[PDB]
Formats: structure tokens, C-alpha cells, sequence
């Protein structure tokens, strides 16, 4: 994560102080793949659209990220999972995606957890993009609870010393002035 | 009148000894008032006991100096048997422990603890301890809590010198940190009202300057 | 020089005296300062009382508009709150006990009258405005000092205050800010009455080697557990009392600036308006200065008990 923001800011520096005014492809489809990381839909969104087409034609794996990207404003967590699959990323965007689809099950997780107090076990597979079965022990050993006979799904929802005393000390100094 | 009886048993041992000192030190498990055992065990006598070939009176006069209810129930064979004052007078220390760590005590700490199978004389041993002046405390029934103020006192095997140097060193070394914070905070304080006064003070000359230049 | 005001000066207080400002301006007098033991002696004796009123008479000086009181003491009289010029019964011990203090080296004069109220506030009811009129009749520069010693319990805070009368016929200006004290039901209802008969005296006080020693040796000991919780502000009577002024005070800021809107032309107006506000603030932050000194030293306090290891 933290390696990651500082790629895009050296990713967004670059860009910035592009030679030629366009940015290396590596270049773009790592800033594009962070920003989908980020859940930055505004960026990448903005981002695609400056991309000239000459290189969107010349490189189809940049197509293929902003269709994902698609897919994650859309958020349809089963098409997601398989547009994410579906295309071979380079050595400069396999990992990155990967985090990306690490990045998407924690918060369909979290999503669940939080607005579902029940859900179906067909419903939480396909949020998490997991088959069923494995599904339920994993949240089993995560403490909740599901219902077989209705396959439905329970989610369990889950300052020091020196800086206070130097807040005082600058209230008092504020307010004796 | 139990320090009073106390003494007198400590005269007595330093006289007669044997098998009338264990059966003295059991009169002493067994007569209410007695909560610190710490005078008696320091005697020569009881180091006389020691080496004597009874035994059994003396790790149980150890136990009740140290150990708790929990250990008892383990050495029911080396120690002899209690009568229902001794076990009242282990219980109550027992609870004094407990009491000592945690400030508020679960009903299902006490049962478990000390043998407690009925609710019922558990409040009867709770209210027997507070009212001999043993601990002070406010007992919550409706989240079957215990919650103790004040309680007494326990011995020491001498190994815990050390951790009351150490507990005391960090209490100076706290003690002292804060007095330096203190300090910092007078440094500061001072500081920005030097500052305020300085602001005040340049203020006053820009005007002083203004008036001379007009 | 803390001490500076310790010395007296018998031919300035003559020449003060011969003066007679405060015959130019019935407004004079303005500042009240209260030397620590005159203050202390007052509350000692009106607590021994304990439900019943009690007097004396204080002794003291003037400076500028500024009545200072330097000591007090008791006078054996009956009827305080129930007779006019009560003290006049004690007009002989008088006499003699300041010639036995002149004695011993106190030069300062008669300054004033300071009398308790037991749980019904600081105010002057008919019968102290008639004291008080006759005590600026013949001795015009007196000052008359209330004290309730009950609500200084009660409160946690000195409740004292101090008052001049206005002449027979003289009308107060506009300004008078009076504020509300908790005096039961008919006692209020003379109290907001005398409120718009008199003046109050703002308390000033001073700091000094008095003060000193007493602020010292109390806090030592009597102050062992200096926690005493740590919020005797917790009272929501005194911080809620003031809050509420500041809001009725700047509601008709407010008002007034409403309609002076209107009105093109109007300094006084302005000059009267940011006067206003700017005392409002300044109530406002000392109160902000008094809590957060307090949550510091319990959170200095509690922090160190409870987790110190
Ligand atoms: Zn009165």
C-alpha cells in the first residue's frame, strides 16, 4: 500500500514532467492500475480520457484495464473477478492487479458485513467472487454465523500524554494573549 | 483482641513448643480475628518446627501465610484437616488475593475459586468477611459482580522485596517525569509570554516612531 | 511593588478628604479592593453566625476612584437587616477600639460597613439602602460590603459584593448590567428593586505577602488530596448563569445593531456596540481559561493515580 502510493506519485510526477508531453505505457498503465487500487474512479476516469486513442489502438491491455475499470464503477463484484482473470497483465501490472483484486474482497467484505445482516450464500459468493462451499468456513472461522436450511448468510459487524499536555499549553498560551 | 491473643501466643512460643505450639497455631486458624500470620511465622520456634519431624501443621500454617484455597484443596492429604473456621479464615484470605489484583469480581470468578456451589452462602461468606472488617466493597447482583473499595493487606516471602524496590523505583522514575514535564511547561508558558510581551513592546515602538515622525 | 499599597500616606488621605471628588460625580467610586485579611476575618465571622446576620465595620483608605478595605471587625450590635443605622447602637466600641488600634499601629480609618446575608445572596434591601444613605450622609466616601457566607459553601466561590447608594431623587444612567442572583421568592423581588436602586463596586482585590502565606499553607496540607475531585465547576449554577448573561447580553448587542442600521450617522451607537461584544468575549474566555485549567490538573492528576505503573 504504502509502496504502492509512492509508485503513483513517482508515476504521477513523471507524467507531469513528460519530454514529449505523453508518458511512457508502462507509465500510464501503472497509473491507471493504482488509481482502480485506490478506488479512484474520478482519476482514472479522467485519466482515460487524456490518453490519446493512438495509444489505446496501439495497446490493447490499456482497453482491457479501463473495461475493468468499467466493471468497478459499475460494481459488479462476479464480472469484476472475471474481467480481472481474463487478461494476462505484464510483469508492470500482474501485481498490481492482483492487490487490486485483494483490494475488492476486503471491501465486498466489509460491504456485506456492514449493510447485510443476512445474505444469501449464492448472493455473499458471488460479491466475494468465491463458489459457495469454501465460502461459508471462511467466514465461519471469521465468527458468523449461516443458516444451511435457507443458505442464508450472517455477518458479525465488528492520544499520548506529551501531545495533550502541548494542546493545553497552546490553549492557555491562545487564550492569555 | 486478636493482636492482643496474637502476642500472647508469640510470648508462649517463645517458651513452650511441640506439639502444643501445632495445636496453639491451630487455635489460631480457628479464633476469628487473626488476618495476618506474618508475626507468627517470623518466631525462632516456627524455624524450630522446621527441622522438627511435624511437618504437616507447618506447610499448613505455610499455605495460610502464602497460599490460598485453591492450593489447600490441593495438599488435602499433607495438611491436616480444617475445621469450618479454618476453611471460613482460608476463604476469606483467598478472597482477599482475588481482591487485591481485580477491584470488581464476577460471580462465576467466585464460584469457581474457592469451591462455591450455592450463590446463597457465597453472599453469606461475602457479608461475613466485610462485616469482621476484612474488606470493604459493594457487591452488584444484577451483573453478579463484586465490587471491593478496600481490602487488607497479605504477607511477604521476602522474594517480593525486589518487586516492591521495583514498583517504587518506577513510581520515583514517573514521579520525576512528570515533575520535568511540569518544568517544560513552565519553560513554555514563559516563553510565550515573553513572546506576547515582545510583540506588545514592538507594537508600542511602532507607534512611538509613527508619533515622532509626525 | 506588591507592598506599595501597604503604605500610608496621612496627608494624602487629608488632602483627599479636604478634595471631596466624589461630590462631582455621584459614579465616583468604581474599584473595591479587599485586603486578604479583612476578607477572611468577614467570612470567619458570619460562618460562626450561621444563619443569623451579623456586622462590623471596616477599616480602610481611598485612592483615585478606588475604596480600599486594609481590615475589619465585629461589632456587638443586635438588629442587622431589622434596624436602621444598627451599628449606631455600637458607636462607643467604636471609638474605643479604633483608639486601641491607633495604638498599635493601625492608622487606617473607618472605609466602610460590611454585613452578612446567610443564603439569600448580596443585595441591599430598604433598610441597608437607609443605613447606607446615612452612612454617605455625614461620611460620604462608605462603602457598604455584603457577604453570604452560606453560598460561598454552597458555590465553592467567594460570594461577595460590595455597593454604594445614590442620593435621595438621583436617577442611574442607562448602563446596569445586574447580575441575576438565586434570592428566594419575595426576597428577589426586593433584590431586582434595590438592584435598580444602587451600584455595584467591581472587585478588585489585590495579591500580597497576606495572601501569600495563606494560599500556601492551605494548599499544603488541606489540599493533601489536591484532587477534591478536580470540577467544583460541576455545578451547572455559576457557568450556566454566566452563559446565559452572554447570550441576553449579546442578544441586545444584537438589537441595538438591528436598528442602528437605519440610522446613518451614529458613533455613539458603534463605540457602545463594540464595547459590548468585546466584554462579552472577554467573559467568555476567562471562563475558558478557568475550565481548561481545571481539566488539565485532572487530567495531570488522574493520569498519574491511575496509571502511573
Ligand atoms: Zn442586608
Amino acid at each position: 500500500a504504502f509502496s504502492f502510493k509512492k509508485l503513483l506519485d513517482q508515476c504521477e510526477n513523471q507524467e507531469l514532467e513528460a519530454p514529449g508531453g505523453i508518458a511512457t505505457p508502462p507509465v500510464y498503465g501503472q497509473l491507471l492500475a493504482l488509481y482502480l487500487l485506490h478506488n479512484d474512479m474520478n482519476n482514472a476516469r479522467y485519466l482515460w480520457k487524456r490518453i490519446p486513442p493512438a495509444i489505446k489502438s496501439a495497446n490493447s491491455e490499456l482497453g482491457g484495464i479501463w473495461s475493468v475499470g468499467q466493471r468497478i464503477w459499475q460494481r459488479d463484484f462476479p464480472g469484476i473477478y472475471t474481467t480481472i482473470n481474463a487478461h494476462q497483465w505484464s510483469e508492470t501490472v500482474q501485481p498490481i492487479m492482483e492487490a487490486l483484486r485483494d483490494a475488492t474482497r476486503r471491501r465486498a467484505f466489509a460491504l456485506v458485513s456492514q449493510a447485510y445482516t443476512s445474505i444469501i450464500a449464492d448472493d455473499f459468493a458471488a460479491f466475494v467472487g468465491l463458489p459457495v462451499e469454501e465460502a461459508v468456513k471462511g467466514i465461519l472461522e471469521q465468527g458468523w454465523q449461516a443458516d444451511s436450511t435457507t443458505r442464508m448468510v450472517l455477518p458479525r459487524k465488528p492520544i499520548p500524554n506529551e501531545q495533550q499536555l502541548a494542546r493545553l499549553t497552546d490553549y492557555v498560551a491562545f487564550l492569555e494573549n | 483482641p486478636s493482636s492482643n491473643l496474637l502476642e500472647q501466643f508469640i510470648l508462649l512460643a517463645k517458651g513452650t513448643s511441640g506439639s502444643a505450639l501445632t495445636a496453639l497455631i491451630s487455635q489460631v486458624l480457628e479464633a476469628p480475628g487473626v488476618y495476618v500470620f506474618g508475626e507468627l511465622l517470623e518466631l525462632a520456634n516456627v524455624q524450630e518446627l522446621a527441622e522438627g519431624a511435624n511437618a504437616a501443621y507447618l506447610q499448613l500454617l505455610n499455605l495460610f501465610a502464602y497460599g490460598t484455597y485453591p492450593d489447600y484443596i490441593a495438599n488435602k492429604e499433607s495438611l491436616p484437616e480444617l475445621s469450618t473456621a479454618q476453611q471460613n479464615k482460608l476463604k476469606h484470605l483467598t478472597i482477599v488475593s482475588l481482591a487485591s489484583r481485580m477491584k470488581c469480581i464476577p460471580y462465576s470468578v467466585l464460584l469457581k475459586d474457592l469451591e462455591m456451589r450455592n450463590l446463597r452462602e457465597l453472599e453469606d461468606l461475602i457479608i461475613e468477611a466485610v462485616y469482621t472488617d476484612i474488606i470493604q466493597g459493594k457487591l452488584d447482583q444484577r451483573n453478579q459482580l463484586l465490587e471491593v473499595d478496600f481490602c487488607i493487606g497479605r504477607d511477604i516471602r521476602k522474594k517480593d522485596i525486589n518487586n516492591i524496590v521495583k514498583t517504587l523505583h518506577e513510581w520515583c522514575d514517573g514521579c520525576e517525569a512528570v515533575l520535568l514535564g511540569i518544568e517544560q511547561q513552565v519553560l513554555r508558558a514563559n516563553q510565550y509570554k515573553e513572546n506576547h510581551n515582545r510583540t506588545q513592546q514592538q507594537v508600542e515602538a511602532e507607534v512611538t516612531n509613527i508619533k515622532k515622525t509626525l | 511593588s506588591i507592598d506599595e499599597i501597604y503604605k500610608y500616606d496621612k496627608k494624602q488621605q487629608q488632602e483627599i478628604l479636604a478634595a471631596k471628588p466624589w461630590t462631582k460625580d455621584h459614579h465616583y467610586f468604581k474599584y473595591c479592593k479587599i485586603s486578604a485579611l479583612a476578607l477572611l476575618k468577614m467570612v470567619m465571622h458570619a460562618r460562626s453566625g450561621g444563619n443569623l446576620e451579623v456586622m462590623g465595620l471596616m477599616l480602610g483608605k481611598v485612592d483615585g476612584e478606588t475604596m480600599i478595605i486594609m481590615d475589619s471587625f465585629a461589632l456587638p450590635v443586635e438588629g442587622t437587616e431589622t434596624r436602621v443605622n444598627a451599628q449606631a447602637a455600637a458607636y462607643e466600641y467604636m471609638a474605643a477600639y479604633i483608639e486601641n488600634a491607633k495604638q498599635v499601629g493601625r492608622l487606617e480609618n473607618a472605609i466602610g460597613w460590611y454585613h452578612s446575608h446567610p443564603g439569600y445572596g448580596c443585595w441591599l434591601s430598604g433598610i441597608d439602602v437607609s443605613t447606607q444613605m446615612l452612612n454617605q450622609q455625614f461620611q460620604e466616601p462608605f462603602v457598604a460590603v455584603v457577604i453570604d457566607p452560606t453560598r460561598t459553601i454552597s458555590a465553592g466561590k467567594v460570594n461577595l459584593g460590595a455597593f454604594r447608594t445614590y442620593p435621595k431623587g438621583y436617577k442611574p444612567p442607562d448602563e446596569g448590567p445586574s447580575e441575576y442572583q438565586t434570592i428566594p421568592l419575595n426576597k428577589i423581588e426586593d433584590f431586582g428593586v434595590h438592584c435598580k436602586q444602587y451600584y455595584a463596586l467591581e472587585v478588585s482585590y489585590f495579591k500580597s505577602s497576606l495572601d501569600r502565606k495563606l494560599l500556601e499553607l492551605l494548599w499544603n496540607k488541606y489540599w493533601v488530596n489536591t484532587l477534591s475531585s478536580s470540577s467544583l465547576l460541576t455545578n451547572a449554577d455559576y457557568t450556566t448563569g454566566q452563559v446565559f448573561d452572554l447570550s441576553e447580553k449579546l442578544e441586545q448587542s444584537e438589537a441595538q445593531l438591528g436598528r442602528g442600521s437605519f440610522m446613518l450617522g451614529l458613533e455613539t451607537h458603534d463605540r457602545k456596540s463594540e464595547d459590548k461584544l468585546a466584554k462579552a468575549t472577554r467573559d467568555s474566555c476567562k471562563t475558558t481559561i478557568e475550565a481548561i485549567h481545571g481539566l488539565m490538573s485532572q487530567v495531570i492528576k488522574d493520569k498519574l493515580f491511575n496509571q502511573i505503573n
